């Protein structure tokens, strides 16, 4: 049993007609101190999988090392490592899920919330969540921490049920997701304005966008607000 | 806790109460009478917290006697019990509540019927053919549920109690030093000085 | 919360972030922590929003009645009323207050009332969670008798840094200028102070 | 609970869901969270129901008496000052969280009060367990200079976010529009997107199914 | 401090017919007041004509099901592909659960199928292995809302013959799969109305001598 | 520890066609120990009926209080109190004890003597009014009651039918509650008459 | 829960209720509280269902193993001590069980052993375990005789559980009877307390306080 | 706790032990024999934690019998008590200690003298003319301190105990259901089946 | 404690206060928080003196054996060994460590290992109680590729501020310069940095 120290906030994601999108800001908080700003919390694995991690950063870095090893190990005595026997997103996930549950069962968890996004070899979209308790679930949209409360409601307005997936384009989806990141910067006190976004499309492959920024914010109306009730100036 | 038992038969109410008073490691007295006569036809038994128990009983006694003098009349059993319930229901929400449970057995001279009332320290009141407080009910209620009859004679009530006391003296961990039994009927309240072997 | 008051050549300026939180949630991102207790006597509020509001509302009431009987109150007197309320009720309050006022005889003045209810008159003062991060910056960049433009700049930079490091601070930077000329309201948005 | 307030070019609109819960059980599937303080000052409540309700009527009662005494229309800032000083005095023990809006001789207003007694002002606001779903929508669609119809839509959409995404919220949407020049209009069940489907069977029992021991007539006439 | 447990909500129901058995469960997975998924299957086909569900703390429920399925696999490996009779699966699960008697799988588990005589069968388990064969059993969040209903409509409890003065109990004629599905659906739409953790969808698995079939119905999403 | 789980008991009210019904079990226990099988939880003041679950001493005290208050009301108003009004009297009386409440779950049932309209309402321990059109439940078996009602209930049932429905709801819910049962009583109410029936049930 | 077992001329009578509760919630009214170790041994279950069910079934396996190894029927003393000693190994872990091990061997005759998770092992003639025990003891103590007939003995047990089912909120459902003879135990049915109460009331005249 | 008493007279050691076994609210047995014969001339009485009590007693019994067979000799009372003290002194610092107190009464055939040993669960051992465990000593030691004489006959010892048991049955709060008495002397261990009224 | 490491044009510099406290008592006013784990790989220690010493002693041992077998270790490798010890034993350690080394190929490098055991490579890093006060100052005054004199100046000013506001920091300012030219030890006394 431990307690997180340096932490990463929300991880939001959703699936569209041809793939899945996933994003996370670049902050590593230390309590109320927004200590580290160049933290990448999106871990690509191969070219069909991206693992988004929130929670304790030291554990994230540990999950990172585990993922690199999975790749190395899979290559060993595997003439099809970059073909029929390459790592599928579901393999990556089942592995992590397994570890998360073993660690909670030993009363020494990896203090994180994880979203594994990607495209299976047969084109299927893959989006599943696993956390420090070893709990797992899937939904057309998935978010961790704060984004669970504020992002999911927005993203679900685009893809409310399975049948909405084929009707959602990369444009619409990336837009929903970019807007959600802005909303989170508005109401989540542990968020950063900079973030990374990644798309895994069954046709265009993996697109990893770094150094994005929340833009087009509304703050002007702030000037019209004074006092807290009766004050006039 | 102490033993507080009550049984309402055809023409009277019988109350049995343990005689022991234990303070920690020792039994200080084995002849304690845990009862107070509220009026010629109303008797109240009680069990609970050390000092509160008697202070409450005597306080109630005082008030009923005062009412009897003022009105030159004896309040019905039902009336005396409602008064007592209210006193406890007040106490339950006061600074330091009275931790006392009581059984009120009386003979209603106007209705010509005996009545048994059970009221715990919270002011919970119920009228029953027989009742008890504490653990006592746990050992005796199955015996009373079995042998009880509305037309029982006072003699049959005493035999049924004796049976209850024997069960208590067999399965209950504590030595309550026997009980003192009192009968309340149309002619008042009398004590059965012979139960040590009836 | 990040709030500060700075005296300068022509008077004094108040500044603050516009964030109120309930845990990690931002309950209000456009809060106005700069409260008026008199025409030229304002305060900066940190700590409990409920406590500081109740305190301020009462000080304003007290100063209104004071004015009705003895004329305009000195900044020192306003700070004294705040102090009275904070010290005497220290057990039930969580209020960090900075009082700032402009007098014609005294010019600008700043009194800081920290948690225990003590009073401290200073050339400038900072407070709130975000302040801890700008102690060094402010101590190195503050100068007495700065111009209005320089002072606005000092506050803008100081607070943007406090907002930068403190998750408990954010939104816009509000300022209130108190000089003989009157009362001026200033606001600065993210896109401006973040890249300073 | 999900309650929101949204100002529009010539007034203010407040709305709320209709779910009432005791722990995980839904006690009232159509409670009313919109109360009136005075004809044109309405409240949306969240937190302890008995408290939001009791506090709205107490200040409402006093606001009426104040109105009668001053021969003037009640002002929102007055209900706000009376509410906050009352809530403050009780140090948060009166679990009332309210969004108070209304129109009066000085214009149209929108505020929020928390149990501890702090108040806030804004063009759009929301409180309750649905607070975050609603706010997400508001931060996404609000804009200055909304028309009455846009404000209603925005507010109504914000509650839907809560109804669907928050377990603490559900059932219907109640709205109340307060426009600067007209009477306030209370729209009870403005939206009812959760009608129960027809049951699969009827459970009407054949008469005589229940075993009865004794029967009698109860006397009601004195 | 770290709490190794959580509650994912959900409700499941198992009813044994004369020669069939059903095991249903909503498809909503929650955490506090948030919905994690509106569709996350909770009732599984484990081979050998056995359906199972471990409701409560999902991580534990998943591990258990996964562990049992693997048990069926080895049963075949070690006993010349012999079929695992539901009574044997039951004893097996008891041991799986009791193995963690001092750090339990926080779940209420139920399995359904046909016994060795082709009769419908349901077994409900305790978090630590206590088990019993039953007619019907609801488990999870709305269990308390559904069981009373089932006692009345499935075992005709408290129902007597009209006119017999409650002297003749309503005969226990047994239900068909179609009638049972109705009770199941009504049971959930009712539970959906009063419990905030029940909704989104209902998935039912039906077991007969011909195997396992699945039916799906939507539930309110608020 | 929980004042509401010491004595046990339940109450349920339902609206029908030009009628209302209110029912309750008759148990009064002290934790595991059954003490009385005749503790009725329904009372009436004029044509207004009030059921009360929770701590028995408070159930008794509240009844005595409302009798007292409805008596003075009749003397001053020169008419019997109505369901809607009584409901407000109950609410304000409970809230008056906001920080030292009575541990009860009241339920009001009756028909407005002037409008003939049926009325039921529930309250939490501090007076919050729950005014449902269908049914209202209270007590240690309230979850079970919600389940029974939600399924068994349908609008505009006739008196004879509502009786069957409310009785089955009460009965089967009580049988899933350790602290409820030991007898039951159902009140069928109409503008002109009110019938009270005792039900036959398990005694364990 | 209410469970009892007593010794007499015709062997041993074993009677239990069948209610399962978790708080005030009645989980079941049809639970088995008697484990048939084997054709000659019965075990009663009070306290933790899983604990009793599990270890008493395990006891069955150990008894069987004994009889294979020693080509002789295991004694009640020995079977009870296997459970007793197992349980004692877990003392402090949190096992929760109050149990009666009952058998009729040629060597011992009718024998009842009370075994709980505290490690206590007591041989006796009459035992009642459970939150309803005191009620059953009242009925049993005043009507018990060693010379009771198998018919009357069975009824006494059934009646004693009934008394408990009535007063104890955590007891009820139905009554399960067993008669243990040297040739084995004989099941004597499942009696729903509901119906049993009214029947007993009328025929016996008891439970006068309840309106029927 | 239960009643554990011991008295060493001129030519024998007498042990008296309560017969009640109470588990919570009920007295499950009133004929319990809280003793184990360790060897023909050595008896051990015991009281303490529910299961530990008998498990310990039987464990000790087993070891002494094994020693008796291996050596075809009977260890002296002093020897058996030092063995027992050591077993408890080990247990006191183990994971889960034996919460058992014992009295060991034996007749040393070599010395031709009776011996009484008192050992609590910590492994505290002392040799005395008479002793007890629990609260028992509190009510009885003043009686023994008064009437005790080194040359008492077994008959005088039984009379002194009877006096002790009567004091116990008068002032002690619990009903321990009488005692079982056993004598240990040059001829072995025998039980006084008649103390229910000696 | 106040400690920092800053990379610059010719390499990197380490700095720290010289105070160790046990409550309000200064147990050591001339402490050396700049520890050598290799010729051109040093670390800054904050948190538990006992833990950081034990950690450092072990890293030095590990790097000595590494050198014996594979030659000079990279600064990254030293930071990895520290990390291993801090992460794997996070439950029993209270160590905030900054690793700083000079490589000929990589020049200067800085890795900060905060409490949880995570690693962060940065242009410069600050840590310890005193650091909170200079977050704003440092963020405003740090520049990449500064000269040795400028870097010494940055550290000197930053720390003097940290020492000023933090009662847990004090004494002298120690610095260690790591460049291709070698290893230089610098010390600055109160009378100098206090009036900056
Ligand atoms: C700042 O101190 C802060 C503000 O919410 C509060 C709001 C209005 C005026 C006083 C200042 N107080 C708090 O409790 C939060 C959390 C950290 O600091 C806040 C942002
Ligand atoms: C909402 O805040 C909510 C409502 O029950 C309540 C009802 C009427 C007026 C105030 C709001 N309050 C609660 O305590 C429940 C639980 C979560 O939120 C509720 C649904
Ligand atoms: C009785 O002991 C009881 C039973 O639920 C339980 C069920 C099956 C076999 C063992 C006995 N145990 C309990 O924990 C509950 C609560 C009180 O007693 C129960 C009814
Ligand atoms: C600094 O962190 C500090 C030092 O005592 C310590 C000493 C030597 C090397 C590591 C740093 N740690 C402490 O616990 C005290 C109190 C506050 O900070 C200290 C001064």
């Amino acid at each position: 049993t431990q307690q997180p120290i340096v932490t990463g906030t929300s991880v939001i994601s959703m699936k569209y007609d041809n793939g899945v999108i996933i994003a996370a800001d670049n902050l590593g908080s230390y309590g109320s101190l927004l200590r580290f700003n160049g933290v990448e919390r999106l871990i690509p694995v191969g070219d069909n999988t991206v693992v988004g991690i929130s929670g304790d950063i030291s554990d994230m870095q540990h999950i990172e090392r585990l993922l690199k090893d999975l790749v190395t190990e899979n290559a060993y005595d595997n003439p099809l490592a970059d073909a029929e026997e390459a790592l599928e997103p579901s393999y990556i996930f089942e592995y992590l899920a397994t570890v998360m549950y073993q660690r909670r069962s030993k009363m020494n968890p990896l203090w994180n919330a994880i979203i594994v996004a990607g495209v299976q070899s047969n084109g299927d979209q893959f989006l599943r969540y696993v956390n420090l308790l070893g709990v797992t679930y899937s939904s057309p949209t998935l978010a961790t921490g704060f984004g669970a409360h504020m992002a999911n409601p927005l993203l679900r307005k685009v893809v409310d049920r399975e049948s909405d997936i084929p009707k959602t384009t990369v444009q619409v989806a990336e837009e929903a997701i970019v807007n959600a990141m802005r909303v989170l910067y508005y109401r989540d006190a542990r968020s950063s304005r900079n973030f990374s976004l990644a798309i895994i499309d069954k046709n265009t492959g993996l697109t990893f966008k770094k150094n994005l920024q929340v833009e087009n914010m509304k703050w002007d109306f702030a000037k019209d607000i004074k006092g807290y009730g009766t004050q006039k100036i | 806790m102490d033993i507080i038992l009550g049984i309402r038969v055809q023409d009277s109410v019988i109350l049995a109460s343990s005689k022991a008073v234990t303070r920690g490691i020792s039994v200080l007295k084995d002849s304690d009478d845990k009862t107070r006569q509220l009026s010629p036809h109303t008797l109240m038994s009680f069990a609970g917290e050390a000092g509160d128990t008697v202070q409450f009983a005597e306080y109630i006694q005082a008030n009923i006697q005062l009412y009897s003098i003022r009105e030159d009349y004896e309040l019905s059993p039902q009336a005396v019990s409602s008064f007592v319930r209210q006193e406890l229901a007040k106490s339950i929400r006061s600074r330091r509540p009275y931790q006392v449970n009581v059984l009120i057995g009386g003979y209603d001279k106007k209705k010509n019927k005996p009545e048994l009332y059970q009221i715990d320290y919270l002011g919970t009141k119920v009228e029953l053919p027989y009742g008890a407080h504490g653990y006592s009910g746990f050992y005796t209620f199955s015996l009373l549920d079995h042998h009880y009859r509305p037309d029982m004679t006072t003699e049959e009530g005493l035999d049924l109690l004796k049976l209850c006391v024997q069960e208590l003296e067999k399965r209950m961990p504590m030595d309550f030093k026997g009980v003192i039994v009192k009968i309340v009927d149309k002619d008042g309240i009398r004590q059965v000085d012979d139960f040590q072997a009836q | 919360t990040s709030i500060m008051a700075v005296t300068f050549k022509d008077g004094v300026i108040l500044g603050a972030d516009s964030r109120t939180t309930t845990g990690a949630y931002i309950a209000n991102r456009v809060t106005d922590k700069l409260t008026r207790v008199h025409d030229k006597i304002w305060c900066c509020r940190s700590g409990s929003a409920a406590d500081t509001q109740a305190i301020a509302d009462i000080v304003q009431y007290h100063l209104e009645l004071y004015t009705s009987q003895y004329g305009t109150p000195s900044t020192e007197t306003a700070a004294s009323v705040f102090k009275e309320l904070c010290y005497e009720n220290k057990d039930n309050l969580t209020a960090g207050i900075i009082v700032a006022g402009y007098d014609d005889k005294n010019k600008g003045e700043v009194y800081t009332i920290p948690l225990g209810g003590s009073v401290h008159k200073l050339p400038y003062a900072i407070a709130g969670s975000g302040s801890t991060f700008i102690y060094g910056y402010c101590d190195k960049n503050f100068r007495e008798n700065m111009s209005k433009e320089e002072t606005v700049d000092f506050i803008k930079h100081s607070l943007s840094q406090a907002i930068k490091w403190d998750g408990s601070s954010g939104g816009v930077i509000r300022m209130v200028v108190l000089t003989a000329a009157g009362v001026e309201r200033l606001i600065f948005y993210p896109d401006e102070y973040e890249q300073l | 609970t999900t309650i929101v307030g949204v100002k529009f070019n010539n007034g203010v609109v407040i709305a709320a869901d209709t779910r009432s819960t005791q722990g995980p059980i839904v006690a009232d599937k159509n409670c009313a969270k919109l109360h009136r303080i005075s004809p044109k000052i309405w409240c949306a409540g969240a937190g302890t129901a008995a408290d939001t309700e009791a506090v709205t009527q107490l200040i409402g009662s006093n606001i009426e008496l104040h109105s009668l005494y001053t021969s003037r229309e009640p002002r929102v800032v007055s209900a706000l000052q009376m509410l906050k000083q009352h809530l403050f005095k009780y140090q948060g023990h009166i679990g009332a969280y309210l969004i108070v809006a209304g129109v009066d001789p000085t214009g149209s207003h929108l505020f929020s009060i928390h149990a501890h007694g702090s108040t806030d002002v804004g063009y759009y606001l929301s409180l309750g367990s649905g607070s975050l779903a609603a706010m997400a929508v508001l931060e996404s669609h609000w804009k200055q200079d909304l028309t009455k119809e846009e404000a209603i839509k925005l507010a109504s959409d914000a509650i839907q976010a809560g109804i669907w995404n928050d377990l603490g919220s559900g059932s219907n949407v109640d709205v109340c529009v307060m426009e600067i020049g007209k009477d306030a209009e209370y729209l009870r069940n403005y939206l009812t997107p959760n009608v129960r489907e027809e049951k699969q069977k009827s459970y009407k029992f054949p008469r005589g199914t229940t075993a009865v021991l004794k029967e009698s007539i109860v006397n009601i006439c004195d | 401090q770290f709490n190794p447990y959580g509650d994912n909500g959900g409700t499941i129901l198992g009813i044994a017919g004369e020669d069939f058995a059903v095991l249903a469960g909503d498809t909503r997975n929650i955490t506090d007041y948030s919905i994690n998924s509106r569709y996350e299957p909770k009732v599984f086909d484990c081979g050998d004509n056995i359906v199972m569900s471990a409701n409560g703390f999902a991580a534990d429920g998943d591990a258990l099901v996964k562990r049992f399925k693997n048990s069926v696999k080895w049963y075949h490996f070690d006993h010349n592909d012999k079929k695992l009779s539901i009574n044997s699966a039951a004893r097996n699960i008891q041991h799986l659960l009791y193995g963690k008697r001092f750090f339990p799988y926080y779940v209420h588990t139920i399995i359904a199928g046909l016994d060795e005589d082709g009769k419908g069968a349901v077994y409900s388990f305790d978090p630590v292995g206590s088990y019993e064969r039953e007619q019907c059993r609801a488990g999870g969040a709305a269990a308390s809302l559904i069981m009373p209903f089932l006692d009345n409509q499935v075992n005709f409890k408290n129902q007597y013959e009209p006119g017999t003065n409650g002297k003749v109990k309503k005969p226990l004629k047994y239900l068909s799969v179609e009638e049972v599905i109705k009770l199941v659906r009504d049971s959930f739409t009712s539970a959906t109305e009063r419990h905030i953790q029940v909704g989104d969808g209902l998935e039912i698995l039906i077991v007969t001598k011909d195997g396992v079939r699945k039916e799906f119905y939507e539930l309110k999403r608020d | 520890s929980d004042p509401s789980s010491i004595n046990g008991g339940i109450v349920v009210a339902m609206t029908g066609k030009d009628c209302v019904a209110i029912a309750c079990d008759l148990r009064l226990g002290s934790q595991s120990l059954g003490v009385s099988n005749k503790f009725e939880k329904i009372f009436h003041y004029g044509h207004v009926f009030l059921g009360i679950t929770g701590l028995a001493t408070d159930v008794t005290t509240l009844n005595e209080m409302f009798r007292y208050k409805t008596n003075l009301y009749k003397l001053k108003e020169e008419r019997a109190i109505e369901p809607e009004t009584f409901t407000q009297l109950v609410s304000s009386s409970l809230y008056e004890r906001r920080f030292g409440p009575y541990f009860v779950g009241p339920v009001v049932a009756g028909i407005n003597s002037k409008s003939g309209k049926p009325f039921i309402a529930g309250f939490d321990l501090i007076g919050c009014i729950d005014e449902a059109k269908d049914f209202i439940v209270s007590g240690t078996a309230s979850d079970q009651l919600f389940g029974m009602c939600e399924s068994l209930y349908e609008p505009n049932l006739e008196p004879e039918d509502l009786f069957e429905t409310i009785s089955q709801a009460l009965l089967n819910a009580a049988d899933r509650d350790a602290l409820s049962g030991w007898g039951a009583v159902v009140y069928i109410i109409k503008k002109d008459e009110v019938v009270k029936r005792y039900l036959k049930m398990r005694q364990d | 829960t209410t469970t009892l077992a007593f010794r007499f001329q015709g062997g041993i009578i074993v009677a239990v209720d069948s209610r399962a509760t978790a708080g005030n919630w009645v989980a079941s009214q049809t639970v088995k509280k008697v484990i048939e170790i084997n054709p000659f041994l019965l075990g009663t279950m009070a306290g933790g269902a899983a604990d009793c069910q599990f270890w008493e079934t395990w006891l069955g396996s150990q008894c069987r193993l004994h009889e294979l190894r020693e080509k002789e029927r295991i004694s009640v003393a020995a079977a009870s001590k296997i459970l007793s000693n197992l349980v004692y190994q877990y003392k402090g872990a949190g096992l929760s069980m109050g149990t009666m091990i009952c058998g009729y061997t040629r060597k011992e005759g009718p024998t009842i052993y009370y075994v709980d998770s505290d490690g206590t092992r007591l041989k006796g003639d009459i035992f009642c375990v459970g939150s309803g025990q005191t009620f059953a003891y009242g009925v049993l103590d005043s009507n018990y005789k060693w010379d009771l007939s198998v018919e009357d003995a069975l009824y006494l047990g059934k009646r004693s559980i009934l008394a408990a089912a009535h007063r104890d909120a955590y007891s009820g459902g139905s009554v399960n009877l067993y008669h243990v003879t040297e040739d084995g135990w004989i099941y004597h049915g499942n009696h729903d307390v509901g119906e049993l109460f009214w029947k007993v009331k009328e025929e016996e005249g008891s439970f006068n306080n309840v309106i029927g």
